[PDB]
Order: C-alpha cells, then sequence, then structure tokens
C-alpha cells in the first residue's frame, strides 16, 4: 500500500499515549523514551527538546519500552526492536504465538516476558557486543510459582539473578542456571507495580490495594509497610538525590511524596493526570536530581522540581512543596479540525473533540501551546449572561484563519458544534 | 548560576568571620545590652565576667546551668573561635548552643539571662550562625525591648519577612503579624519540630504554651474560608495536638483541647477522625482539670459533627475506656452543673451505648434522661433501641418505669415507633 | 617522666589548651542470616583484571580471580560507596486505649 | 575558603590574584572579566566585553 | 410515617450555632498576659459557644 | 512583606551510576 | 421597608408573647419584596425589587 507521492514522517502534538515511559543517560544529557502508538519519541529532560524519533513505523503498537545507554529496547506484536536514535537496526522475533507483555535488560542478558507466562533470556554474542542477539533459554512460570507475570526486574548486586513479581509473590531466578533459585511468601493482594529501591536487596511493591510493601530478599522479609486504602498504586520512584522521599503514584491521578526516615507524608499533589485515562501512569526521579517526571495517559507529560529548603537548621522537616516545572501535552481525543498558522510552516492550529483549541509547533516541539479561553471585556463595560463557573466551548466544526492583518485584530474564525454564533481568537 | 548569586553564597559562608578592622567592629558591635559605641569598646574579659556571675546567679535559681558552666562558660570559651574549628566541632557547638537557649527560652525577664545570652551572642555569634532556634525560643516574649533589640541586632532568615518590616522601629510586633507569621505554612512546620524538642526534653511553661495556643486558634480562624487551606492545615496541627496529648503536664493537655475544640468546631472532621481524638484524650488523661476541660472538649466534638450515623454508639474500647476513666456521678454532676452546654448527640451515643453493652445503670440511664432536655429523634432513637433491648433482655421493672417516664413525656413517639415494629 | 597535674593544669592555661572543652562539647547530651543460597553462586569464579572497573573493584595488585561471593562482596561494597545507607532502612523496622491513634489515622486519610 | 565556581557560558577562564592575596580576577575568553574580593564575597567589577 | 417525616424531624432537631467568624479570637493575645490555663479555656469556650 | 519564595534555574549535574554490566560477569 | 428582616422561631415566640427576633439580618438596602422559605426549612431568600442583583 505503500505510495510514490507521499511518505509518512512524524506526528504532532504527542507525548505519550499510557505506555510507560523510561528514563536513561548519555553522560550529561538524560533522555527520557516515550511511546506514541506505533511509533516512539525521544525526549530530552534538560529542556524538554524533541531529540530523536523512530523513522520507521512498527506494524502495530509498542507494548514495552526500555532503554539503558544508548540504545532503546521496544517490544511491538511479537517482536524486539533494538533501535539506535530511532533508527531500527535489529529485530529480534521470538519463537512464539503469544504477545511480548515486559521486557527488561542487564548485563549480557535481555530478559522479554511473554503473557503466557513464559519468560525469554536473550545472551550477546561477545561481551564487548553492544546488544544481545543471540537466543540463550526459555523459561516458564506455571500456576503453581505464581499467577501472570507482572514485572521483571534486576536487582543491583545479583550475579545473573532475575526477579520476577507476579500477582502472588516474588521469584528469584538464575539465568545462567535456568533454576527457580528462591521463591517469595504468599501476599494477600495482588500486586501492580514493582520498584528496585537505590538501597540493597530490597524492592517496593505496590498492590491493588493502598499498600507500598518495603520487601526485603535477603531476609526473605516484608521490612516495612505503608497504607494508603481506597486506591490502586500505579507508580513507585525513589528519590536518590540524598534524601529518603518516596513518591507513589496512584491511579486516580493522585502523587503522594513520603518521607521513609520520618515516616510521614511530605506532599500530596492532586490530579496531575486525568483519571478518567488511567491517572499517573508513570512518576519516575531523575537519578541524582530532585526533579519528577510524571506521565499520564491523557497525552500529558509534565517535569516537577524540589526547591532546596528555607530554613537553615532543619531542613528535611522543614522541606518545600513540589513546585511545578515544564511539561508538554497534546489532546486527549483525536483532533477535529486543523489549519496551518502561516507561509512559514511553523505553527499548526488543532481543535479536538475535548472542547480544547491548542497551537502546535512544528520545528521542535518546545511550543505546544493551549490557546486560552479567557474572556475579553466589552466595550460597554456592561454585563455578560452568564454561570458563575468556566466552562470549555462545545467541540469547533469548523474554522478559518488569515495572516494579512495578524496582532492588530481577531484573524481566526471558529464555527462550534450546536451553536447560533461562531467565536473570534487571537492568533 | 550569575557570579552575582555565587558571590551571595560565599558572603553567607564566610558571613562570621571578620577580615577587617570595620567588619570586626560591626560583628562586636551588635550587642543585647550596651549600645554601639561602648559595645565596640568593651572587651570579651569583661563580658565574661559578667557571665560567670549571671550564670552562678542563674545555677542559684536553678541547678540546670552548671554544665554549661562547665563547658560553654569557661576561660577555655573566651579563647576558643567559631571558624577555626572543625564541622564536627562546629555541629557540638550548635548542639549545646540550641540545648542553652530551650533552657533560658523560660527567663527572659531576668537581667541575669539577658547578660549570659549577651556573652552567648559577643562570643559564639548566635545572632549569626542560628538564629531561627534563637527567634523560635523568644517569638512568645514579642512585647519586650528583648525582642525589640533582637530584631535590631539580628539577621533575619527568609521566613521571618513580617518581622524584616518590623526591624529598627520603635512599636513592637503586633498581634496581626504574628497571626501573618504563624499563617505561613511552613513556618508551621518550623515551629512544630521546634514544640516537638520542647516536649521530649519535657521544657514547656504556661506563656509559651498560651502564646502557641493563641496563635493556633487565630490562625485558623484566618483560615476559616479555605476548605483547601484548611485541609492541608489538618496534619501540622492535628499532629502537634496529638503529640501534646503524649506529654503529661495538664497546661499541654489543656492546649490540646483549646486546639481540637475551634480546629472541630470550625471544619466538620470524620467519624473515625473524632472519635480517634478522643481515644487518645481518654488514654492519656490524667489530673482534675484536664478530666473538666476534656468533658468540655468531647461534648464540643460530637456536638460538631453531623452526618449519617450521627448518635450511634461508641465502640467497644473507647466506651470501656470512657466508663473507665469518668464515673456516671461525675457527668450527672456536670449535667447538674448551672451552664448545660449542650451535650445532645454526645449524651445520645452514651446512652445507646450503655444500653447496648451494660444494661444494668438504667436508673443512671433514666436520671440522665430526666436531666438533660433531648430532642425529638434522639428520643426515637432510644425508643427504637430500648424497644429491641425489650425484647432481647428479660423484662425488667425499671425498663417498663423508662417505658412509664415517656408515657409521661410523648407515649405518642412510642405508639409510633411500637406501630413501626411491634403491636 | 610524666607530667603533674597542677603543671597540667598550668600547661594548659598558659598554652590555652581546648581539648578538654572538646571532650566537654563531644560528651554533652540532653540529660533533661539470609534466607537462601547458591551453590553455582558460591562456586563461580570471575576475572578481575581484564577491566577498570573490577581493577577498581579488587584489594591486590597481584591477585587476578576471585570467587563469587568475595567478588559480591566487592560489588556490595562499591555500590554503598555509590549510595549511602541510610537510616530508615538500617535501623527501623515494623515486624486501655494508645496514644497515636490520631496519628494512624492521620496517616491514612488525605 | 576553597572555591568552585561554574560560569559554563564563556570561555575558558584566566585568574590572577591581587599581590596582598586579597582580590581575585577572573578573565572570561569572550567578555567576562571580573574583580572579586573574593572572600567576604563582595563584586568589585564586572564588565562584559564582546571583544 | 415516612422517611420524609423522619428526615424532617432530623432536620428541625438540629440546632444553631455561634460559627467561627475570622475576627473573633484576636483579644487573647490582649488579655493573655499572667493568666491561668483553665481560665483561657473558659474563655475560648465561652467565645465558641 | 511576606516571605518570599522565588524560583531558579535548575542544573543537572552529572550523576554517577552502577554498572549491570558488570553486575552480569561470565562464569569461571 | 429599611431593608431589615427579622427572623423568629415559633417556639419561644408562641409563649414569650412579646419575642425577639432569633436573627436581624440586614444584607440589603432597600424594601424587601419577596420572603420565601425552601420546602424543607432550611434557605430564606430574600428579594428587593428595587435595585437589580438584589
Amino acid at each position: 500500500k505503500n505510495s510514490k507521492i507521499f511518505s509518512p514522517f512524524r506526528i504532532i502534538g504527542n507525548v505519550s499515549n499510557g505506555v510507560p515511559f523510561a528514563t536513561g543517560t548519555l553522560g550529561s544529557t538524560f533522555y527520557i523514551v516515550t511511546c506514541v502508538g506505533k511509533t516512539f519519541q525521544i525526549y530530552d529532560a534538560n529542556t524538554l527538546h524533541l531529540l530523536f524519533v523512530s523513522e520507521k513505523e512498527t506494524p502495530s503498537s509498542i507494548v514495552a519500552l526500555s532503554a539503558h545507554f544508548h540504545y532503546v529496547y521496544a517490544a511491538y506484536e511479537n517482536k524486539v526492536g533494538i533501535y539506535k536514535r530511532g533508527i531500527e537496526e535489529h529485530l529480534l522475533e521470538l519463537e512464539t504465538d503469544a504477545n511480548v507483555e515486559h521486557l527488561c535488560i542487564f548485563g549480557d542478558y535481555l530478559c522479554a516476558s511473554t503473557d503466557d507466562n513464559s519468560i525469554f533470556i536473550y545472551k550477546k554474542s561477545d561481551p564487548q557486543d553492544k546488544y544481545p542477539s543471540e537466543f540463550y533459554t526459555k523459561l516458564t512460570v506455571t500456576e503453581i510459582q505464581g499467577g501472570e507475570i507482572v514485572s521483571l526486574q534486576h536487582l543491583a548486586t545479583y550475579l545473573n539473578k532475575l526477579t520476577v513479581v507476579t500477582k502472588s509473590n516474588v521469584l528469584l531466578f538464575n539465568v545462567r542456571t535456568g533454576k527457580l533459585v528462591f521463591t517469595s511468601n504468599e501476599f494477600p493482594d495482588q500486586i501492580t507495580t514493582a520498584e528496585p529501591a537505590p538501597v540493597l536487596d530490597i524492592i517496593a511493591l505496590g498492590t491493588v490495594t493502598g499498600e507500598v510493601i518495603m520487601f526485603n530478599m535477603r531476609k526473605g522479609k516484608r521490612i516495612r509497610t505503608i497504607k494508603i486504602p481506597q486506591s490502586r498504586i500505579s507508580s513507585l520512584s525513589f528519590r536518590t538525590d540524598g534524601s529518603s522521599h518516596l513518591s507513589v503514584g496512584t491511579s486516580s491521578g493522585d502523587l503522594i511524596f513520603y518521607d521513609l526516615d520520618r515516616r510521614s507524608r511530605i506532599h500530596v499533589l492532586k490530579n496531575i493526570h486525568r483519571e478518567s485515562y488511567g491517572g499517573v501512569t508513570q512518576a519516575t526521579f531523575l537519578n541524582g536530581q530532585p526533579i519528577i517526571v510524571t506521565s499520564g495517559g491523557d497525552n500529558s507529560l509534565k517535569e516537577y522540581v524540589f526547591d532546596p529548603s528555607l530554613s537553615q537548621g532543619s531542613g528535611d522537616v522543614v522541606v518545600q512543596p513540589p513546585r511545578y516545572l515544564r511539561s508538554r501535552g497534546g489532546h486527549s481525543q483525536p483532533p477535529s479540525y486543523i489549519a496551518f498558522a502561516d507561509s512559514q510552516s511553523h505553527f499548526m492550529l488543532s481543535a479536538s473533540k475535548d472542547r480544547s483549541l491548542w497551537s502546535f509547533s512544528l520545528r521542535k516541539d518546545a511550543q505546544s501551546q493551549e490557546m486560552s479561553q479567557r474572556l475579553h471585556k466589552k466595550q460597554d463595560g456592561g454585563r455578560v449572561g452568564g454561570s458563575t463557573i468556566k466552562s470549555k466551548f462545545p467541540e469547533i466544526v469548523a474554522l478559518a484563519i488569515e495572516n494579512a492583518r495578524i496582532g492588530e485584530w481577531e484573524n481566526i474564525i471558529t464555527a462550534h458544534k450546536d451553536e447560533k454564533f461562531a467565536r473570534t481568537w487571537d492568533m | 548560576s550569575s557570579l552575582s548569586d555565587q558571590l551571595a553564597q560565599v558572603a553567607s559562608n564566610n558571613a562570621t568571620v571578620a577580615l577587617d578592622r570595620k567588619r570586626r567592629q560591626k560583628l562586636h558591635s551588635a550587642s543585647l545590652i550596651y549600645n554601639s559605641k561602648t559595645a565596640a569598646t568593651q572587651d570579651y574579659d569583661f563580658i565574661f565576667e559578667n557571665a560567670s556571675k549571671a550564670l552562678e546567679e542563674l545555677s542559684q535559681i536553678e541547678p540546670k546551668f552548671a554544665i554549661f558552666s562547665r563547658t560553654l562558660f569557661s576561660e577555655s570559651s573566651i579563647s576558643l573561635d567559631r571558624n577555626v574549628q572543625t564541622k564536627e566541632e562546629i555541629k557540638d557547638l550548635d548542639n549545646a548552643i540550641n540545648a542553652y537557649l530551650l533552657l533560658a527560652s523560660s527567663k527572659w525577664y531576668l537581667a541575669p539571662t539577658l547578660h549570659a545570652t549577651e556573652w552567648l551572642v559577643r562570643r559564639f555569634q548566635i545572632h549569626v550562625k542560628n538564629t531561627e532556634m534563637l527567634l523560635l525560643s523568644t517569638l512568645n516574649y514579642y512585647q519586650t525591648p528583648v525582642f525589640k533589640r533582637i530584631l535590631s541586632i539580628i539577621k533575619l532568615p527568609p521566613l521571618f519577612n513580617c518581622l524584616s518590616n518590623f526591624v529598627r522601629s520603635e512599636k513592637p510586633p503586633t498581634a496581626l503579624t504574628m497571626i501573618k507569621l504563624f499563617n505561613d505554612m511552613d513556618f508551621l512546620k518550623l515551629y512544630t519540630s521546634y514544640l516537638d524538642q520542647c516536649i521530649k526534653h519535657n521544657a514547656t511553661y504556661t506563656n509559651q504554651l498560651l502564646f502557641t495556643t493563641c496563635c493556633f486558634i487565630n490562625v485558623v480562624a484566618f483560615n476559616s474560608n479555605n476548605d483547601e487551606k484548611l485541609n492541608q492545615l489538618v496534619p501540622i496541627l492535628l499532629e502537634i495536638s496529638a503529640k501534646l496529648l503524649a506529654s503529661k503536664s495538664k497546661d499541654c493537655q489543656i492546649a490540646a483541647h483549646t486546639i481540637l475544640v475551634v480546629f472541630a468546631t470550625a471544619l466538620p472532621l470524620k467519624k473515625t477522625i473524632i472519635l480517634a481524638a478522643m481515644e487518645t484524650i481518654l488514654s492519656n488523661l490524667d489530673a482534675k482539670e484536664a478530666k473538666h476541660s476534656a468533658l468540655l472538649t468531647i461534648c464540643k466534638l460530637f456536638q460538631t459533627l453531623k452526618g449519617q450515623g450521627n448518635v450511634d454508639q461508641l465502640p467497644s474500647k473507647i466506651f470501656k475506656l470512657f466508663d473507665s476513666k469518668f464515673d456516671t456521678v461525675s457527668i450527672l454532676t456536670f449535667l447538674d452543673k448551672e451552664d448545660k452546654p449542650v451535650c445532645d448527640k454526645f449524651i445520645t451515643s452514651y446512652t445507646r451505648s450503655i444500653a447496648r453493652y451494660d444494661r444494668s445503670k438504667l436508673n443512671i440511664i433514666l436520671s440522665l434522661l430526666k436531666k438533660i432536655r433531648l430532642e425529638r429523634y434522639e428520643v426515637r432513637l432510644i425508643i427504637t433501641d430500648l424497644i429491641y433491648l425489650s425484647e432481647i433482655l428479660e423484662d425488667k421493672s425499671q425498663l417498663v418505669e423508662l417505658f412509664e417516664y415517656f408515657i409521661s413525656i410523648n407515649e405518642d413517639l412510642v405508639l409510633k415507633c411500637l406501630k413501626s415494629l411491634g403491636l | 617522666p610524666p607530667p603533674d597535674e597542677e603543671e597540667q593544669l598550668l600547661a594548659k592555661f598558659v598554652f590555652g589548651d581546648t581539648t578538654d572543652l572538646q571532650e566537654n562539647l563531644a560528651k554533652f547530651n540532653a540529660d533533661f542470616e539470609a534466607a537462601w543460597i547458591d551453590s553455582d553462586d558460591e562456586k563461580i569464579k570471575v576475572p578481575i583484571l581484564v577491566t577498570n572497573k573490577t581493577k577498581k573493584l579488587r584489594t591486590s595488585y597481584n591477585e587476578s580471580k576471585i570467587n563469587g561471593v568475595h567478588y559480591i562482596n566487592r560489588l556490595r561494597s562499591q555500590f554503598e560507596k555509590i549510595y549511602p545507607r541510610p537510616k530508615w532502612v538500617d535501623d527501623e523496622s515494623d515486624s486501655n486505649g494508645d496514644i497515636n491513634a490520631l496519628t494512624k489515622i492521620l496517616s491514612t486519610t488525605y | 575558603k576553597a572555591l568552585d565556581l561554574s560560569l559554563k557560558e564563556f570561555g575558558p577562564y584566566h585568574i590572577k590574584y591581587a599581590k596582598n592575596g586579597t582580590h581575585l580576577l577572573i578573565t572570561g575568553r569572550k567578555g567576562h572579566v571580573a574583580s572579586m574580593d573574593w572572600r567576604k564575597g563582595q563584586l568589585r567589577a564586572e564588565l562584559f566585553l564582546n571583544e | 410515617e415516612d422517611e420524609e417525616d423522619i428526615a424532617l424531624e432530623f432536620i428541625n432537631g438540629e440546632k444553631k450555632d455561634k460559627l467561627v467568624n475570622m475576627n473573633s479570637f484576636t483579644s487573647m493575645f490582649d488579655n493573655i498576659q499572667n493568666v491561668q490555663m483553665d481560665t483561657f479555656f473558659d474563655r475560648v469556650m465561652k467565645v465558641l459557644t | 512583606p511576606k516571605v518570599v519564595r522565588e524560583a531558579k534555574k535548575v542544573e543537572m549535574t552529572e550523576a554517577r551510576a552502577y554498572n549491570a554490566d558488570a553486575d552480569t560477569a561470565k562464569a569461571a | 421597608e429599611s431593608g431589615f428582616v427579622n427572623l423568629y422561631d415559633r417556639n419561644n415566640a408562641m409563649t414569650s408573647s412579646t419575642p425577639t427576633p432569633v436573627a436581624a439580618l440586614d444584607q440589603l438596602t432597600t424594601t424587601i419584596s419577596n420572603l420565601q422559605f425552601s420546602p424543607d426549612g432550611q434557605i430564606l431568600c430574600m428579594a428587593s425589587r428595587a435595585v437589580k442583583d438584589a
């Protein structure tokens, strides 16, 4: 179905489609690889400029994403792609009929997980080789060990050990042996998220109910337990900057910053992502930085920061609340109508079904500005017949724009759905 | 960062080091008692002699200062310097100075304490190195020339910007600006940590506690509109109340009662939170005046809360704790008091709890009902649970006597309840 | 010959000795096993001098290989050098009416 | 006293102390010239020169 | 009698109280010196009830 | 004057890290 | 018509026989033209015909 005139290039105005992103670094440059359906992008995190984008589409949507140093590991319908700067360079077809559900990488061992509880371990062809290509082995977890595979992690300082967190317990698999070396005890609550703490041998498990279990593998024991009820825990992160703060992102779209030393709730952020689209699908501290990147499923990606404390002596007791820092976003729904703002092809207006007009840049995606809806005061200065609370206009069914006199009066006219008047907009 | 900001940082790091005669005359002229000229012209041995006399006076007052005579008030304490010492010794100095300010927070009307603190200021530079502990210490004396002098000579950390307005004027700081200081949120966390240190060292007093509670009540009154601000101000004040109840002194318990009462009548809390507050109060209740104010507090809290499950019965543990720490004759004479505060929902829940659990003191129940003027839905609830208790328990003469009392007062309600449930 | 006590006092006074104050300050205080092992993880031996990070991990110039348990102990010590071990995970673990039920409800509700 | 200033905008900086040992003077490669007392943390003179 | 009768009974049974405006406790700073904690609590409950 | 809560620029400094390729090692 | 509204409780007016108002509301500055309660007795609307938004 390929053409002789056109060719797909990229996608404007998308930051995430709900699949949890992955952070990584190249020395000073911190990057964030985020999926958009069949095509991922790689953002910077120092300034959130776009850095790379996958030039070739995947035939289906990407299911899993990971990224160590200079390689991005995508997992769509059956295969794993090892890509470099968005250029696909190694495909890896699994020898099954299932779909790849989880993925991790450590040392010379890629570890994928297909939904019928089937783990695949891949070895690099050389210790100095860059990506695992050779198929090492395949393991399976039947139902006597645990439930469905929820997550794969690799704890630090574990020679060829892989931590498999299922819905019921926590297993340790040695891939050099291909053997389950240690199964943990049973938890009455189904586990949803896992996170390797920067402390040794300890993983945090967020369950379906409000339980954050700090569990140690060496003792095989629940060291600590934090109770948040009426909440499904959806993301966990640890401040590695030099303080003991935990970030719990619950699927009602909330963030809670806990202090583990004083056993306190430092702060809570309400509705940083839309609850209807899953809420906070990932919250992640930057490694060694007081900056948390929070992505939702509503095509929104924010970055918050922690200021230094104002108290000279106390500090960690008098900790500052999280300041909002930079962000990108898009539409919740698909856009309804689009137009080009000028002959230079720099900006594009797009109105969607979510009752919102947005002007996107084209060059580098740093300028995805929502167009405000803040009414101008009338020249008469009289009263307007309207309610007490603001609410966005209905969806835009037609649009027209000119640039012959921009910045001297209005130059966009938008016709809304089921509305007996069209609005003007200043560009 | 901008180079001006980085040089400001290095100035704040080398703040207390005198690198010329002018900066030395500044750091030495800043004094607590003497003015600028004589403060500049006098000397360390003069100051230390006055310090030793003032502190032996203070040890005569109370024997706690002898350790500071041993370690902070010696001739080697003349000889040393802050900056030439290492980081560990700096931290140890700050710990000793915080202990001393915590101790001398309570005698600020005494010229001996003023003289000892003058020595500490002009030798160890507390008014430059650690101003937060000193200001949290002497905040409650905000209408005193000592506090005005501290405000004139101090360098202000960024939280005390209202006092930064009030520097070098001639009027004391106002109650309104004290309210603004405590109305800032992070300053409340600062003062929370300070009160926690004060509690864990068990050195609190009536004037400090009174100023604390008056500021807190005025703060929640100033925030009596913003429900988001009230909700995010719940954990601070309620945690201060929790640890102030964990303390043992009757002053701390009455201050916690006051904060709890005003908070629960300014913002409608949850039933579980009010039951938890009642549980901690009943657990740590010890003394007579604390008992009196605590009974008034439970009255106020149950009079505030209102919802589905308003007058339901107390749980087993809370009810047993209440009848342990309180007697029927005491609650009876409290009802017999002349003021008669509105114990409607509280007496209703207490009566239903007694009727479920004990089923013995029904004459005491009758005395409560005859003493208090009840309310219609509460009497309806009482009659329904009494119907259930009559049908479960064996029939009692005092039980049918309570029924006859209802015949005296509104038999028709008993008829409506019995026709909804029974004959 | 050791010094006398009174001449030690005189020496302190003359030289301006402050270590007695220093000890008073530093002594001042407010008076008022595992679950699993692995045989191949024990008996595994890895090379050492083949890369710079493990040449950093080692301790002896002439050693070239070490077994798995010592290798992983050196690795854990390096990981500790990276991330300092915190008190919340070191010194704390969970395992008539009370006084902190109010605090527990304050913890459990927003 | 042992400082570490980072001004990454302009070129490799040149350091000269006074003969007393109190004032420092840095000159960047593009236009930054700063003379600072540097102990009491006071900026005596800052000059931006594109030359 | 129905649930509407019970609900109206509860509404009629509820009574009013003195609310907490922002300018009520501003006299305790003036009458806080040299007092007792008990008497301060009595003044608080007086200005509340 | 109320308390100033000024914002400032954030600088993402260098981040040391742990090596999973040092964790996974070959057998003897 | 002085904008004032005196609010009484029946259970005590009927026995006091020269009662005191439970409240004396004054938030309007022109004559009162509509006093109406809620259908359950919780809200009292007072509307003045003289000035707009009253």
